């Protein structure tokens, strides 16, 4: 027919899959007032981008949740905001000394898990120290290192780190983040729904940015994110080896409540030169635990219901949610945020001597119920993420701590290597908090385009002048 | 408009309107996170001007679409040209050409582009 | 040396002479202090290659007066030629004219040289 | 005539008006000594800038001093160059002991102000504590809580903050600096003479660099600015509404000389690992107060001539100038920052019983005589930037301090809405920092310009090959 | 490849062929070792644009061999063209030549490339 | 022939001599495990670069080894790495305490140069207070200011600075450096044979960047470098003028070990909280001095031919080598770093006794033999850059300290203005550390390429669209 030239071309639509830096773009309302939250600082950019989501069709290509570094530039991210929102903040430093801690009396009682610990400190004047006072809750202390006198105890970070107390203008919000691509690379999502978290998704589409991240923290339920929007969904790197974590969604979520009944009252202590230290003051009187409640019937539908997707990847056998598997607090129950106070929630009521999930599609209704009710450890001296990251301490909160949310997804493993006969077992467990990200960046990727591109065509030269 | 990457699905004969739309977006933009946006910009920058010198040294700056003298071989690709440019994306494309890249880039520099303006000093000479 | 802005209070048939006087000063340049230097001097090369780019869609890249071939709408302006050019300054014609920016680039960009590229490859295709 | 055809030209004189970064260059001289000035440290670029000043002329546009944003540069500028030169010095926590302070002695005499301070500190060896003493003024000094002893003090800050003394090395030379625009933006003078702070400029001059502004902070007069070429001229935002701050720029400066008679010897005091800290010493002896003198063969005629030209806004009213409203030392006092000590000096002398400024130009000659005498309050622990920033201490200078000004401004409000009747009244007054920059950058705008443009001429097309 | 700066000792007439191959490498790319890095690269991306923009004004955008109108005049040099590219290095040439830099640069910029676009608006006036 | 016209080329091979930024790079294999090395931390970038070198030829220029601003970028870069490597780490504050101090008893013998101090040091709790002790070098330590008991004692630092002990992490590995230099740039080698630091290098050479610099400090003998390939070399910005140093690269290594032997138990002690600190614990028996050997054969042979060299710009004279001039052991000795231990090694021993290097080519030779000695003091406090940067104290290292090292060049001096008749002599002397980087740095020069020229030729004119 015809000779055939290279011909060159500028801004063609191709790209390669790589590694990069993203702007961590926010809702701009935020740092009008919210100066340096504990997550997403003003470091973080009120750029408040509109969502420009653009279908591109005729395009399919392979999505990896499990092999994916978004997850990995927000785990370096929220360690780098928690940091740089600590290290400001006033040492309790001066505070490590001997504490003589009686009981706390309060109103012909005694409370359950705090202590009353007298101890000294100095004035503004270095050579005058005084006595005072304070309530600690049980997990914060520990006996003085020899055992002289069963009511001499001190804080329990002395012999590990000095805790940086989190200062009252750097908050606990979990305010929306943004991922934003840098220019020359897009952000792919995944909208081909059941997706299940690798290989060729059929349906995708561009944008600038992500959604609306919440950096949360919790560990055996999630809390507050974005519901499957077709089905619940099971996600797991390799189901049958029963070591990796089984993240599962929701589609209706269940309203939890996480709460405190005391009425308590904050105190002010110092050991310097000017600065302020919060610490745990007297209190007026009726006595319950903090407490988490959870609707029977919601909750027993929604585990039914998982059931029956579970039993499509594991056939003809019964499936059994149990109790955590043992180990300290820290591990074994749900963590929490709430209102500025950690709460530490036992779960071995709720994860509980459950039958076959599509058996219990028969019963799979009930009239307006009872509450299942969770009790809750607080604590107040934090290593935050397992160990690395600074110490802190959470200063307490007056009265009203109360805080509503929703249960979007569950952190199961499937049991140990049991006889398996008619029957599979499943465990609540917290994992790395790098799972508390995947639950939603599942379905992104981040691509560079290539720009410049070659073919043949039939223009045969550049004439000279042509 | 179609957007950016509007096109990607489409065929290279119709993605081939659109290089305006994407290319007018290979270039934007107590802490250090001030150091992520500037090592973000200056390698973005620096990338934009690696393309914008490398279309100079072939001689095609300027231009978007763009003509050479260079013919083609088989060897890189030979089939026929509807099954091209009627036919596949500019991403499927490049995924049964990218043997020939650094092959067809060194070809067009010296045998090509500087051999052309050899000859065009040798004749603006009179 | 003319000196740079020196013409701002002329007609614009005589500030038009001084394009490269101006154009030659757009392009220049324990402590966080060296934020400042970097952040201005990355935004001002941003704003540089924006400005070339911008240039390079509408086919002017490397001329500073260009000319295209767009015709004019009355819409846009309907003052006599010698009321612009020997009459006011370019500082009093933007304030004229600042509504149909947008709407004269979208024109140029599409509507004038991705059109004069389809005819150049539908010729050169002899 | 023709068709007319879309023409681009770049590169073409034109601006907007924006927001951006400033360079602060500076003459070049400085940091081959001076270390790390409080005021431009070598951060700010050693330059030199030549002052190609360049008039427009034809061009004329709408100049505001109150809404101007280099002011704002420069407030954050000036407190962030503070900051990074205490950041590196001794911290005053380990002196903040029980002070025990009687009188000072000299010549059998006792001093004005200056107490007798014994206290304690620990030697270069921690379980090796020692007694020694150093004078201090009584601003600086507070007596502690209840006076059991009624020789019992502190030193002021301790129950608010942690104060630094300020290094040796680092000077609170008042040094020019230069403020600079980076490319594509471009810095106008008006030169439009008599300019009143807003509206046209009738004639305007391009320059890369401002004039070499001096950072001096005072609090009532203002000093060595430049002064008004043409006539003294009266600037507020508002002169109808009496709550905005009347800055007046004279036309001939008043010399004031600020000075000490006292001869004193400065004595070094450790508390610590090492490092040096610097007290206060024994005496050698004539002694008079700390003091300013105002010629008033010029204040007379000054004040006079301000008269006359608030008369111009004022009319057929008597003016009055009188004391300072109310208030602590750091606010109804002319502050300062001579030789190296922080002065506080009483106006109250000075600005009193003033006529009819008109009707004084009747006087208005004189034989030269005494000097109007003002008397000082001198302290070493500072609040700078009205409590903005970091504490400082001063340290003592040995001996020979004396200094000499030019008065080349003043910061004014007029009197309370009282009823005025034929009569109208002024007082000075300090309000916020911002004065001593507006009282230089004034007359200046920054703008970006934007170099392309769009026109129509007869140039038909690009047609192809031609 | 001849490789970077691979010429150096040769003379004018073969060190002229390798400009690609040298210009190609101009453009390339807790802790303050970061401000290092940035500002060494920002200063070579502002290095490379102000010759790329000086270029441009000269005309010669694009070109790497360019002619221009501007004649000889024997008081910047006269020896024979043999003497030159024939005999001669580059960095040799440069140390005899370096009295009229900035002389021949006001020579091209206004009394050769502004008048010639003088006139080009005066010819597509038609 | 024909009118000649202004033609233009960029990329012109051309270069001017000029100041830069160097990059740091390293072989990759470091930063693997090895974070915050002290020399080349992770701050210099795991490139690997290859040594890309290309011989130029036709091409000749002058080069300078004293005035090259790579040595001076090279110790402003050393000592920011020391600084920012020891920011970090634990202060030495609360140990600064009187030490009673006694005999360090091993197997009924006392060893000479280490003492035996008691200490109180608080535990974790700030008013809990114990007893504790470790032995240290004599060096170290000082007697209190008055010795009111002669066994009170103090650490060496605490009327200076407060030492920060360097991390056990942080290494004192001297990896290999490679400086390369930006884009636009080039490093010029000189490949000439005896190159004597100054003049015209006849054969020259690019690269992208060094060979493989070592960062090593020791102040007599330079350490494990590279040799002179061809001869023996003397370098001096001005031989007849005795205050320049001497720097002299050997054609073949001679190879020192240095040793210890004792066998030395390494020992943890707090006073904070948050911890590592290490101390020096109790010791197993022989006792023999921290020693070095050195081969007589090799060093006869070697100090014999550099007398030759030195006869060849000292003619008709003998030469005699001699003991370090005088001062402390900081300057008197080898200092050395040696395995994490910093010895300090007498060489009053070695440079001795020589007569005419000319003559004793007579000698020349031997059959293998006893080694020169050198005995060694130790000690920890170090002040590492001659009185700038951070107090280091180096923590103690277990059992087995001994390191290899090859002698590969010497900084000399000659010695005072005697009579000098028949004679002349020399003397070792450390000098500014810059010479340990001069000893590599030699051959080696930044260029900045200026890649625009303009030239005659017959192209007549570019003619309208020709
Ligand atoms: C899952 O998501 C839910 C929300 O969707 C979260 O629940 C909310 O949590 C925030 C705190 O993180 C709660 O905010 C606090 O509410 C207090 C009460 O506000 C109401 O009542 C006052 C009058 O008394 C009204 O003025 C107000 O408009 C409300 O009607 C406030 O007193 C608190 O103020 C403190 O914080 C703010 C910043 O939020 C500061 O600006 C203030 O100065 C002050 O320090 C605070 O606003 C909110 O009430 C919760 N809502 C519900 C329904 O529970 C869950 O926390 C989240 N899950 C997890 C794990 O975080
Ligand atoms: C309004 O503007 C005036 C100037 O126009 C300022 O007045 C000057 O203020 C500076 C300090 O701010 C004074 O400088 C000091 O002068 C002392 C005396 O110097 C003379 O005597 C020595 C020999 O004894 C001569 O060598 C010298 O040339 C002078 O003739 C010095 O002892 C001081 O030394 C200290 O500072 C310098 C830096 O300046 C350091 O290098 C030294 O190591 C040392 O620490 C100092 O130099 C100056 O004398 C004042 N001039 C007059 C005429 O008064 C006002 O300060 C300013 N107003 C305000 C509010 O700041
Ligand atoms: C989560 O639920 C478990 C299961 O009930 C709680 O732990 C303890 O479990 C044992 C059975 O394995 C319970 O039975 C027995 O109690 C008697 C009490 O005297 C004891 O002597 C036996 O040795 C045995 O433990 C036990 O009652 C139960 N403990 C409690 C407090 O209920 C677990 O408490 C729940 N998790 C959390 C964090 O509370
Ligand atoms: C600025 O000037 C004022 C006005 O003189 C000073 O304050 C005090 O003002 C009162 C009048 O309101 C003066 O008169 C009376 O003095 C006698 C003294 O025995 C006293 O009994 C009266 O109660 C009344 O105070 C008073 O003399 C005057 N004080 C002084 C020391 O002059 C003011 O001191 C001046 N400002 C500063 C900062 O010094
Ligand atoms: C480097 O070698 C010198 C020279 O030997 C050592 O210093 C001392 O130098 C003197 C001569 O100036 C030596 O001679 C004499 O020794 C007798 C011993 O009874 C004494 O009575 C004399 O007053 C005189 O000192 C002396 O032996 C020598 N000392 C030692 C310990 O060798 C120097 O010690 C060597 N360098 C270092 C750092 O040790
Ligand atoms: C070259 O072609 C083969 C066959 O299509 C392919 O497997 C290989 O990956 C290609 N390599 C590149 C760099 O394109
Ligand atoms: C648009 O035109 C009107 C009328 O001339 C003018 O008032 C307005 O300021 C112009 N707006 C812009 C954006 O130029």
């Amino acid at each position: 027919a015809e000779n055939l030239w290279v011909t060159v071309y500028y801004g063609v639509p191709v790209w390669k899959e790589a590694k990069t830096t993203l702007f961590c773009a926010s809702d701009a309302r935020a740092y009008e007032k919210e100066v340096h939250n504990v997550w997403a600082t003003h470091a973080c950019v009120p750029t408040d981008p509109s969502p420009q989501e653009l279908v591109l069709g005729n395009v399919t290509e392979n999505f990896n949740m499990w092999k994916n570094d978004m997850v990995d530039q927000m785990h370096e991210d929220i360690i780098s905001l928690w940091d740089q929102s600590l290290k400001p903040c006033v040492k309790l430093t001066p505070l490590c000394v001997t504490l003589i801690c009686s009981n706390a009396t309060v109103k012909n009682g005694t409370v359950e898990e705090m202590k009353n610990c007298s101890f000294n400190t100095t004035t503004e004047i270095r050579d005058k120290e005084k006595k005072e006072y304070a309530l600690f809750y049980k997990p914060d202390i520990v006996p003085l290192s020899e055992t002289n006198n069963t009511s001499e105890y001190r804080l329990i970070n002395c012999n590990t780190s000095a805790c940086t107390q989190a200062c009252p203008k750097v908050t606990f919000e979990p305010i929306p983040i943004h991922y934003c691509a840098p220019a020359g690379y897009a952000i792919l999502k995944c909208n081909d729904e059941t997706f299940n978290g690798t290989g060729p998704c059929s349906n995708v589409s561009t944008v600038q940015c992500t959604h609306g991240i919440r950096p949360v923290v919790s560990t055996q339920l999630l809390l507050n994110g974005s519901l499957a929007e077709k089905e619940i969904v099971i996600r797991s790197e390799n189901l049958t080896n029963n070591a990796k974590i089984i993240i599962v969604h929701l589609h209706t979520p269940v309203e939890i409540v996480c709460t405190r009944p005391n009425n308590n009252t904050r105190k002010s202590v110092r050991i310097g030169p000017g600065q302020t230290f919060y610490a745990t003051g007297d209190i007026i009187g009726d006595i319950k635990q903090a407490h988490c409640n959870i609707s029977e019937e919601k909750w027993n539908d929604t585990l039914q219901k998982v059931g029956i997707e579970l039993q499509k990847h594991f056939p003809n056998k019964t499936i059994k949610y149990n109790q955590s598997a043992g180990g300290d607090m820290e591990i074994t129950t749900h963590s929490f945020n709430c209102g500025g106070e950690f709460f530490y929630c036992n779960t071995s009521n709720l994860f509980n001597g459950t039958y076959n999930g599509t058996y219990i599609s028969t019963n799979s209704s009930a009239n307006s119920t009872s509450t299942i009710t969770l009790q809750c450890r607080i604590k107040q001296i934090i290593n935050m993420w397992q160990g690395v990251g600074r110490c802190m301490y959470a200063p307490p909160i007056a009265g009203n701590i109360t805080c509503r949310s929703n249960i979007t997804g569950l952190l199961l493993t499937r049991d140990g290597g049991t006889n398996s006969n008619e029957t599979e077992t499943f465990r609540p467990a917290g994992g790395d908090m790098r799972d508390n990200w995947r639950s939603e960046l599942y379905k992104y990727k981040v691509v560079k385009i290539e720009p410049l591109g070659v073919a043949p065509t039939r223009c045969k030269r550049r004439v000279v002048g042509r | 408009f179609l957007g950016f990457l509007g096109a990607a699905g489409s065929t290279m004969g119709a993605a081939s309107m659109t290089l305006t739309v994407q290319a007018r977006n290979l270039l934007s933009g107590l802490t250090v996170w001030g150091i992520k946006q500037l090592q973000a910009r200056v390698l973005a920058v620096e990338r934009y001007l690696r393309d914008q010198q490398l279309l100079g040294i072939w001689g095609c700056s300027g231009k978007l679409i763009c003509c050479t003298n260079v013919p083609w071989n088989s060897s890189w690709s030979n089939r026929n040209l509807s099954e091209i440019w009627d036919n596949m994306t500019w991403l499927q494309w490049d995924k049964e050409i990218s043997n020939y890249t650094q092959i067809i880039y060194g070809l067009l520099e010296e045998s090509q582009n500087q051999q052309e303006k050899n000859e065009q000093d040798l004749l603006a000479l009179d």
